[PDB]
RNA sequence: CAUAGCCCAGCUUGGCGGGCGAAGGCCAAGACGGAGAUGAGGUGCGC
């Protein structure tokens, strides 16, 4: 009963926005905003207060000369390159470079050992931060607008992403915290109170209208699951049209609703029980989606006891008919449908096969690549042309100003681009038909240059989803590994087959085990010997030094990976 | 107020007239430059093997356009006819939504210059092999005269 | 405005019919824990 499940549900798109959903997008926006700010503040303050002390300092200057020194020979080494306009001196870069490492691990080292000291100025520091986090809530709650439920999950996702940053720059890159525009794209909640010894909150009681949260949420209509696995996908999606009334927030102390046009596909188990809903509006292209997400409480299912062990391994070798992204072995010979034959293929015996991905989702990647060039260099054009216009024409005034050639020199987003647009859409200036036959041409690519990624992403992503669940139909058991050419695999990235499978194995309950994939591609599974050299597996096959013979490398690993789970 | 409404329905209305008078008049035109035998004989003509119909079909297109700038200056009376027959009906609609009806005269001046200004830039759109037109817009939703009574 | 893509009741795939910033949806197979485009730092809004 541990388990949490969250369920879509579409709305729909000739739906517009109200104020009040705007306003909330717009409170929400500044939040996470002021939120950021103050992160970095507080970090501002654990650095300095970690420089303060005299060896924290000393190794700090010792890491900034060393940085000087590292940069400079990186100038130096660049110089080089331009006058040969394509050793030693990348030595001596190398040198630098190791030098700032070890400064840097002396300076890491030097806060270690001194942390004991200042954790009460840390202390304190945090403490000051959390009494900002709370001012921050009585001003946007207790004497703002927001509604208590969108502050706490505006707070989640500010803290679930500050962990993320810190694990970052623990794990190697120095990224960190980047303000955003308001574009118009947010997050708002509606939270349910379950106090104790209450009534589970019971899809049914969602649907009353007289329930005892009929002013937080309510979707009426629904049905128990197995009727509706019965009922013909005519009925089904014209039964999901439906009327969501939903707590949205309070404008001058007023609480107001808004009555979301949804198409459920799924309904929840009698036994479930709901804990809250949030409504998340994206922008692409400038088409405002919009998609509903209830989060539940569902009663976990029982482990399975039968059913082959499936081992799985990743790479990104390539095949004429798509990329090569996964080698799967059964200890079983397993069943596979007939929709998918053609991605999760399979060999004789039914217990190996190969996932590939259809080339086509290479193709219209590449071909969302090419429109973006392709917008690129029109940008450039209507840059040049704009600027050609205004230094030899008058400039009507743009939002009450005078338009100087610089300032649009300058720009390089197509925002400012689209503004002026809109804003010129009938001055009768030839240069707004000049800013207007660029401006609709793009939107019809914009369109195609995001939509056909996602929806070409959202494809590959179904077929890791559909192979999950194929193994979960039939495996007792699965195994995963611990695991132009990088552009190939940010295409198919096998990083999602992996989470696909975990996830999936998670829900149907089938239990996962994570092999120490250590010393398994040197390793010939028949021969049993180590490879030392690191770059003969490059190619497909590679000769073993056991055997001196050409063998499959993923072959060998899911091998090995099915012996070792055979213990 | 509903003399707001009815104005603005009397506006959605002007439009749609002068929609249709142009696609009419855009007919007509269509009409004289059919008269001819060259530019009959290629509209039926008009109407890696993906790239050589798209090359006739366009040469097809082309020479439709040939054989109307060749016949340009033999039909400009029969164009300007038209033309002036255009403005005549234009003429009229001003005396029945303005000296007839209680629109008012400013909203029927913006509507003109804003037609105006769209055949303008449809007109040269379509000349390079850029199409795209006017339709229907679909009615959604000082303040004129009410029977002859002005209203503010 | 390029010459096939994008869109038209969650999503992806097929098929019927439509739209090119607007319209118009219908049918079928399957699957589904929401929470990741460094482009910005605007202190309300690529209409
Ligand atoms: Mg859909
Ligand atoms: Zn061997």
């Amino acid at each position: 009963m541990t388990t949490m499940t969250v369920h879509t549900m579409g709305v729909h798109y000739k739906w517009q926005i109200p104020e009040v959903l705007r306003q909330q997008l717009w409170l929400a926006h500044n939040l996470r905003e002021d939120l950021v700010s103050l992160q970095l503040a507080y970090d501002d303050d654990l650095k300095a207060i970690w420089s303060s002390y005299p060896d924290v300092a000393q190794a700090e200057d010792t890491m900034a000369a060393a940085e000087a020194d590292a940069v400079a020979l990186s100038e130096r080494v660049k110089q080089a390159r331009i006058e040969a306009r394509s050793t030693e001196l990348t030595q001596q870069l190398r040198d630098a470079k190791k030098r700032l490492k070890d400064a840097r691990q002396a300076r890491r080292d030097a806060i270690a050992v001194v942390k004991d000291d200042a954790a009460e100025r840390r202390k304190a520091r945090s403490d000051q931060l959390a009494a900002d986090q709370k001012a921050l809530y009585g001003q946007y709650c207790r004497d703002g607008d927001l509604y208590w439920a969108s502050f706490n999950t505006v707070l989640d996702h500010h803290k679930t992403a500050v962990k993320r940053i810190a694990a970052q720059r623990a794990s190697g890159k120095p990224a960190t915290l980047r303000h955003h525009r308001f574009d118009g794209s947010g997050t708002i909640a509606v939270q349910l109170q379950r106090q104790a010894g209450a009534p589970p909150r019971t899809p049914m009681v969602l649907a009353d209208e007289a329930g005892k949260y009929r002013n937080v949420l309510h979707i009426p209509g629904w049905t128990d699951p197995d009727v509706w696995e019965q009922m013909t996908r005519s009925q089904c999606r014209q039964s999901g049209r439906v009327t969501v009334r939903m707590r949205c927030g309070s404008t001058d102390g007023q609480p107001q609703w808004i009555d979301l046009p949804v198409q459920v596909h799924r309904w929840l188990p009698a036994d479930a029980d709901i804990t809250g809903a949030e409504l998340v509006v994206t922008r692409v292209a400038g088409i405002y989606r919009a998609k509903l997400c209830v989060t539940a409480r569902i009663g976990d299912t029982e482990p399975v006891t039968s059913g082959p062990t499936v081992a799985l391994h990743l790479g990104w070798r390539s095949t004429e008919e798509g990329t090569a992204v996964a080698t799967w072995r059964s200890d079983a010979p397993l069943d596979i449908p007939f929709g998918l034959r053609t991605v999760m293929r399979v060999d004789a015996a039914g217990t190996s096969g190969i996932i590939v991905v259809p080339a086509t989702i290479e193709r219209r990647l590449t071909r969302t690549e090419n429109i973006a060039s392709s917008r690129s260099l029109a940008l450039d054009a209507l840059r040049d042309k704009v600027v050609g216009w205004l230094s030899d024409n008058d400039a009507p005034t743009y939002r009450d100003a005078p338009l100087e050639a610089a300032t649009v020199k300058q720009w390089k987003s197509p925002q400012r681009f689209a503004s002026l647009a809109h804003a010129w859409k009938d001055n009768g200036t030839e240069i707004s038909d000049i800013l207007w036959a660029w401006f609709s041409l793009d939107r019809k690519q914009w369109a195609q240059q995001e939509n056909g990624r996602r929806k070409a992403l959202g494809h590959r992503d179904d077929l890791y989803r559909q192979i999950a669940a194929v193994i979960s139909d039939q495996a007792g058991h699965v195994l995963v590994d611990d695991t132009k050419i990088d552009r190939r695999r940010d295409h198919a990235a096998p990083g999602g087959l992996r989470a696909s499978v975990v996830a999936a194995m998670t829900r149907d309950g089938v239990p996962v085990t994570i092999v120490a994939a250590a010393d398994f591609t040197r390793t010939h599974s028949r021969c049993g010997h180590v490879n030392p050299a690191d770059d003969r597996y490059l190619s497909n096959p590679v000769r073993c030094d056991g055997c001196g013979a050409m063998y499959d490398q993923d072959r060998s690993f899911v091998t090995l990976m099915l012996r070792a789970a055979t213990a | 107020p509903e003399v707001l409404r009815q104005q603005l329905w009397l506006a959605h209305n002007l439009r749609e007239d002068l929609v249709s008078l142009q696609l009419a008049y855009d007919d007509d035109l269509k009409a004289i430059w059919s008269s001819y035998p060259d530019v009959a004989q290629a509209e039926d003509t008009m109407a890696q093997q993906l790239r050589d119909a798209k090359k006739r079909l366009k040469d097809a297109r082309q020479a439709r356009r040939d054989a109307i700038a060749v016949v340009k200056d033999d039909a400009a009376e029969r164009r300007k006819a038209r033309s002036d027959q255009l403005a005549a009906d234009q003429k009229a609609l001003y005396g029945q939504y303005c000296r007839d009806g209680d629109l008012y005269w400013a909203s029927f001046n913006t509507v003109l210059d804003h037609h105006k200004t769209a055949v303008k830039r449809i007109a040269a759109q379509r000349a390079s092999g850029k199409p795209a037109t006017l339709r229907h817009h679909r009615f959604d939703g000082r303040c004129g005269s009410t029977d002859g009574q002005p209203q503010w």
